């Protein structure tokens, strides 16, 4: 039971106990945001064709 | 009309539990995999304890304990007997053992000179398949996670037939922690005479079911199967040593389960869980000469006395189960704490 | 978010009527479209199905469409006739035959294009539309096939939009003619493809309920819509109303089909009294709307499982009971769910009854059980099918038998498919 | 002074955000118009609370908070409920067309075509920043918006914000609450693909918050506001230490260097005490001991686990109220010898302390009571991995059979991205096995 780094002030107090010693690019996201819209896209064209039939 | 699961098959007893549950009328069995149980038999192999809780609306309940193999297995065992303050390494009613891997190699020896320095009683087993010797290099190489202790070198042997025996105790733990002994327990006792110089002839230094029927010279001689129930043997106790099975040995068996169990209770208790346990144990327990009480081993998957599967079961379901579930002279001795 | 409804043929037209005629009520409007309520929570959604003209009248935002005039004039002159907007009358002369070839591509093409122009003239007046719902039966010629029309050219010019039905399936107990099962089996194709939701009404479920429970000796046609309208209205309770959850079509779709096509449910309601000033406790109530007895569909649900189920409830009513009775009827009954997805089964709550009801629940099941309604169409329309009967009448509008049995063959693929996620 | 910008994502993010700043107007005196007279320094300063709120020369003291949901009804609230006055128009970002419980309508569809606007306004709030730290995200698990949108948030946030920090408030889905069945679905697909660009998340189970509301606030069936009200004091006890002077957590930064020493495991366990029902009116004070002591109960935390079966990795106990180190020492010693705490081998067994005197304010006419001293317990066990075998186990029960995966390849999304999701949460469970052995 050691207590280390107290600190205090007017609003409070702080310490330590010690019991027991011891990214994706832009352009990468836009791509894959495109690639997905382009994957509806393409779906969508497939209903339509599929109605003008 | 409760809902319970079964996933484990192999488990002798609560199969009779769940042929019981049914033949209520009361409860319904579902698929293994139906998360919507009151009541789970669960696995004894990676029981899934972090699902369970999180049905709104249902009180589930199973049969084990999480964290009570600490208890249950034989390095763990002898690791909570150790650095428990409750049991301390001067435990006087379990051998001096020590965990060793294929540590405690330096600290086992460091015993064992003292006692072949002072030609006392230097005879070891060891277990994790197993090996009795009374030589520490012949010890070690068999282990080439293992644990050694000292071989009762001096235990009670059932007259006639000068032979070796072990009790078996079985101990059901409530959802609160109640602990109750079932008044009926069993000793496996060995055919053959106790060959004390023979440390090899397995058969009249092991009391399991499995050597003595495979393996013994007058399997179920004196009873049938090896199996002597408390009635004979406390009759013998009395007619042979002038006492009875309570004050000799059920004391001590009473105060060891005890002591183990309320030991572990802050780590396992479910007072305060999202979900409720209870489980079946098994206590082994070694008599000496002096009718001293030694713990051999502890078991949270045991099997039941065929004599005793009926009496045991139901007192599973009326103690355990219709305790937290209604339904519309107790066989269990409460241990208080 | 707006929904426009469209009725289509007799069978839709006069339910349809029935449907409008309810909710105006519980709305607390008049048949002059003039509000005289008595609660705010009546108007907070109430946009989403009408319309709010000028002096604070309401329009429901509804087109009917008939290949006669016949059954739009009487709902012209029936009870809420003036309602609805005059402009939204489409309707043809002919007639269709019960005859889903007129329907679908003859009659039925003629007029088509001018329902499209009252759809796109409602639509663009929706600050942001969410999908249609259209009211029909599957045994006629104008409901089925231009009704199925509709939902093709719809879904064309709204591809991203929802499509909901209400479908009233034939029965030989409560028939017209003996082509209906044609009829419905080509429609049922129309609706494997081109809707998210279906709501199965079985004309048959309807008729054993006023036989059977309601005691109606005789029902009619009147007694069968009076079950379907307090459906009809039970089940939008939530796009009606205030609520937890939003009046929103798309996540009812969402969490309520697993897959594309298995999207036609199972629609219940409680209770159903011949003893009507009685009370119902919340465990009546629950068990009700759970009892084969109480749905519209002629299918038992024991005989297959639920994919998902949701649950209205309606009225002051102990929610703590509510809760508790829910979670009781699946823990004691959950062989009948399917264990592959978790917690489905969804509760909703309106503290506004509907008229005359202390309180009310109403069940939307998307069942298995659901196939043996298909399977029951699929016999009939094979008995006629085997021998061509009746096929004159539509290859005389220049259908060929090719185009049967492909209606023949989906149907039993969709048969098949419900067979998969029950028993193999 | 560093500035933190708050972030409100979906309904559960906007309206537990509505909930923490109106208790944060009351814990430094903020009054609905933005007015705080206690400041002497009008239209400038920085002062702690300053890290959260900025000034105009009028006095107002407006939060440093952008609000986002695909659609208006939550947002509408706001702007017309008791703080609008603090808000102004481009802090409130509302779409037409919510996300329906879809992740991948959320990430991908919607989310493509809102971005760069909720970006252009959150750089807005960045330019008022002298010295910015970084994000606090408020979202939950199972909406379409809140996991979906934030997700693709915190990938462009990485962008254009590459040292801030960043860190989470997560709401984990719950039945008892729950809004769709898909929520495990979005749940895994929103965590793979956050995990690496979240410095910090504290996740909140909707389970533990219901039932603490039911037992200690004796309410039958909890509302979202009843929920709520109860997260942002545990909210407001995470953050009193950006807010307030103080040593400890003073920064974003020092809530990675004290919770989280490997980075993928940064989901601390909350545990708080007490919750005293309102209607009482006449509750015994529970003690530094016994707070203390409530901290180790199952039934305190935000997430029901059992963190006897887990390894600690770092624990912080953030007390507020009547409280004065000698206490909190003799509780630890007590707790130590009843309970079980295991730390890992390769990290000192001790706790970091911090103590604000004022104790905890509670909203008036609200369901708790004012008590004289609360503690939050912050713990990066393992045992929280109970909750992601939960998560993972219904996931794999309804991917199995494709179930609903439609809806989301409908959106774009490519069915392979949801095994990638799955396969990335069965290395995390494996993370915490290797730790808590
Ligand atoms: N604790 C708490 N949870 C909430 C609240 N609102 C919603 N939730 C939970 O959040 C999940 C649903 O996500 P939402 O935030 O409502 O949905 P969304 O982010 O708005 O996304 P979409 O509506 O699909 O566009 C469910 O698990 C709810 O239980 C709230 O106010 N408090
Ligand atoms: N220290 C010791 N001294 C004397 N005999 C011992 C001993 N340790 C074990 N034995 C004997 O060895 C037998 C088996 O030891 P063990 O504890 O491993 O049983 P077991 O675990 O293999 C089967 P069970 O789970 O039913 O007990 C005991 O029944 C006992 O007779
Ligand atoms: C528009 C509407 N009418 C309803 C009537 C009854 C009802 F229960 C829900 C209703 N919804 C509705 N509206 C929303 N806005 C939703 F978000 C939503 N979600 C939902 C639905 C079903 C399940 C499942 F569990 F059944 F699968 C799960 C989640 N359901
Ligand atoms: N429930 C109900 N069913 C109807 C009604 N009118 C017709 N039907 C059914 O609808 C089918 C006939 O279709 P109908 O709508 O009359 O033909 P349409 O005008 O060409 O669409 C048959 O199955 C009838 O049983 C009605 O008012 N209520
Ligand atoms: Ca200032
Ligand atoms: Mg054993
Ligand atoms: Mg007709
Ligand atoms: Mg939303």
């Amino acid at each position: 039971m050691e207590v280390i780094e107290l600190n205090k002030c007017t609003s409070g107090q702080s310490f330590e106990v010690i019991l027991k010693p011891p990214d994706p690019s832009l352009e990468e996201i836009q791509k894959k945001l495109e690639a997905a819209e382009e994957r509806r896209k393409y779906q969508e064209a497939e209903l339509l064709k599929h109605l003008a039939e | 009309m409760y809902t319970f699961v079964v996933r484990d098959e192999n488990s002798s007893v609560y199969a009779e539990v769940s042929r019981l549950l049914l033949a209520t009328g009361q409860w319904k069995r579902l698929r293994k995999d139906n998360p919507r149980f009151n009541l789970m038999l669960g696995e004894r192999n990676r029981l899934p304890f972090g699902r369970l809780g999180h049905e709104p609306g249902l009180v589930q309940l199973v049969n084990y304990y999480r964290g009570a193999d600490k208890l249950c297995r034989k390095a763990s065992l002898v690791k909570l007997i150790k650095t428990s303050p409750e049991l301390s390494e001067s435990c006087t009613w379990f051998p001096e053992s020590y965990v060793i891997y294929p540590d405690e190699r330096e600290v086992f020896l460091a015993a064992y000179n003292r006692r072949r320095e002072g030609r006392e009683g230097n005879v070891w087993i060891a277990k994790s398949g197993i090996l009795i010797s009374s030589e520490a290099s012949e010890l070690l190489d068999f282990i080439d996670v293992h644990v050694i202790q000292k071989y009762l070198e001096k235990p009670l042997l059932l007259e006639p037939g000068h032979r070796k025996f072990d009790i078996r105790s079985w101990v059901l733990v409530d959802h609160l922690y109640n602990i109750y002994l079932y008044r009926e327990g069993v000793l496996r006792t060995s055919s053959e005479p106790y060959n004390s110089a023979n440390f090899q002839d397995k058969t009249c230094h092991l009391t399991n079911h499995c050597i003595q029927k495979e393996y013994s010279k007058n399997y179920g001689r004196y009873e049938e199967g090896n199996e002597m129930f408390f009635e004979e043997f406390n009759q013998y106790l009395m007619d042979a040593l002038n006492t009875t099975l309570e004050n000799s040995i059920l004391l001590q068996i009473k105060h060891i389960i005890r002591s183990c169990l309320m030991c572990i209770e802050p780590a396992i208790s479910t007072k305060h869980l999202h979900y409720q346990s209870f489980q079946l144990f098994g206590f082994d327990f070694m008599v000496d000469e002096e009718l001293k009480v030694w713990l051999i081993e502890v078991n949270g998957a045991p099997a039941c006395a065929q004599k005793l599967y009926a009496e045991l079961c139901q007192g599973i379901v009326d103690v355990a189960i219709s305790s937290v579930f209604p339904l519309a002279t107790s066989i269990f001795i409460k241990l208080h704490h | 978010r707006e929904i426009v409804h469209i009725q289509a043929g007799q069978c839709g037209n006069q339910i349809g009527a029935k449907f409008w005629e309810v909710i105006s009520d519980e709305h607390g409007i008049d048949p002059t479209g003039s509000y005289h309520g008595d609660s705010d929570l009546q108007l907070e959604r109430i946009n989403v199905y009408y319309n709010e003209a000028t002096g604070n009248k309401y329009v429901p935002r509804a087109i009917l469409v008939d290949l006669e005039p016949g059954t739009m004039d009487s709902v012209r002159s029936g009870p809420f006739g003036q309602i609805f907007r005059p402009d939204n009358f489409v309707f043809g002369q002919s007639g269709a035959g019960n005859n889903w070839a007129k329907g679908h591509y003859t009659e039925g093409a003629e007029l088509v294009d001018s329902v499209l122009d009252v759809v796109r003239k409602e639509s663009e007046s929706c600050d942001c539309l969410q999908g249609f719902q259209l009211t029909h039966s599957l045994g006629g010629g104008t409901g089925s096939g231009m009704g199925t029309l509709l939902i093709s050219k719809i879904r064309e010019e709204y591809p991203d939009r929802i499509m909901n039905t209400f479908s009233v399936m034939p029965s030989p107990k409560v028939s017209d003619t003996v082509v209906e099962p044609y009829n419905a089996t080509l429609s049922v194709h129309q609706l494997v493809e081109n809707t998210d939701e279906t709501y199965c009404i079985d004309n048959e479920a309807l008729y054993d309920i006023c036989f059977r429970t309601l005691k109606l000796t005789t029902p009619t046609y009147g007694d069968l819509n009076h079950l379907v309208s307090a459906t009809m209205s039970g089940v939008t309770t939530c796009l009606r109303f205030p609520g937890q959850l939003n009046a929103d079509l798309r996540k009812l779709a969402v969490n309520m089909v697993p897959f594309p096509r298995l999207h036609f449910f199972m629609p219940g309601f409680a209770p159903l009294t011949s003893q009507q000033y009685r009370a119902l406790t919340v465990p009546e109530l629950t068990q009700q709307m759970f009892d084969s007895k109480n749905m519209m569909a002629a299918c038992d649900p024991r005989h297959g499982r639920y994919l998902t189920v949701a649950a209205i409830f309606r009225g002051r009513m102990s929610m703590k009971e509510v809760d508790e009775q829910m979670l009781n009827v699946q823990n004691k009954n959950s062989s009948y769910f399917v264990e592959w997805i978790p917690n489905n089964v969804k509760t909703a709550v309106c503290d506004i009854p509907p008229r005359g009801l202390k309180m009310s629940a109403t069940f939307i099941g998307n069942s298995t059980a659901i196939q043996e309604l298909f399977k029951r169409i699929s016999e009939q329309f094979t008995a006629m099918f085997r021998r061509k009967a009746f096929l004159h009448w539509y290859t005389g509008e220049g259908m060929d038998e090719m185009e049967f049995t492909e209606a023949e063959s989906n149907m039993n693929d969709l048969v098949s498919e419900y067979q998969q996620y029950q028993d193999a | 002074m560093r500035e933190c910008i708050s972030i409100h994502v979906g309904q559960a993010g906007v309206q537990i955000g509505n909930a923490c700043w109106e208790l944060y107007c009351l814990e430094h005196g903020i009054q609905p118009d933005g007015q705080m007279p206690s400041d002497k320094t009008i239209g400038g300063g920085d002062d702690s609370f300053n890290t959260f709120f900025s000034e105009t020369g009028a006095g107002k003291h407006v939060p440093r908070a952008v609000f986002v949901d695909l659609e208006p009804t939550v947002i509408d609230e706001v702007r017309t409920g008791t703080y609008r006055q603090l808000f102004h128009p481009e802090q409130l970002i509302t779409g037409k067309e919510d996300a329906a419980n879809n992740y991948a309508r959320g990430h991908y569809t919607i989310g493509k075509e809102i971005i760069d606007l909720v970006l252009d306004r959150i750089r807005k709030l960045a330019d008022q920043c002298t010295g910015l730290q970084g994000f606090l995200v408020f979202h939950s698990f199972g909406g379409g918006t809140g996991s979906g949108f934030t997700s693709l948030l915190m990938e462009r946030l990485s962008v254009d914000y590459g040292k801030k920090s960043k860190l989470e408030f997560s709401i984990y889905p719950a039945p008892q609450v729950s809004t769709a069945v898909v929520e495990p679905y979005n749940s895994i697909l929103t965590t793979h693909t956050t995990l690496e660009h979240s410095d910090c998340a504290f996740m909140v189970d909707n389970e533990a918050i219901y039932d603490i509301c039911r037992r200690n606030l004796d309410i039958e069936r909890p509302t979202y506001t009843n929920l709520n009200r109860l997260i942002s004091q545990i909210v407001s006890s995470i953050t009193a230490s950006l807010r307030f002077d103080g040593a400890l957590n003073v920064d974003l930064t020092e809530f990675q260097t004290n919770l989280v020493p490997y980075p993928r495991i940064h989901f601390p366990l909350a545990t708080y005490a007490p919750v005293i029902s309102a209607e009482k009116a006449y509750h015994e004070q529970l003690s530094v001991a016994e707070i203390t002591n409530a901290c180790f109960e199952p039934a305190n935390q935000m997430v029901k686990c059992d963190p006897r079966h887990g390894k600690y990795m770092a624990c912080c106990l953030l007390y507020r109220g009547d409280v004065v180190p000698k206490d909190v020492n003799a509780a630890i010693a007590t707790i130590k010898t009843k309970r079980s705490i295991q730390f890992v081998d390769w990290c000192p067994t001790g706790f970091k302390v911090g103590i604000n005197y004022q104790p905890p304010t509670v909203v008036p006419g609200g369901d708790l009571a004012k008590v004289q001293r609360a503690v939050c317990m912050l713990s990066n066990t393992t045992a929280i991995a109970e909750a992601w075998a939960r998560l993972d186990h219904k996931f794999d029960l309804m991917y199995a059979k494709r179930a609903f995966v439609h809806w989301y390849v409908g959106e774009g999304m490519e069915e392979g991205e949801f095994s990638e999701a799955r396969e990335d949460m069965a290395a995390l469970e494996k993370d915490y096995e290797e730790v808590g052995v």
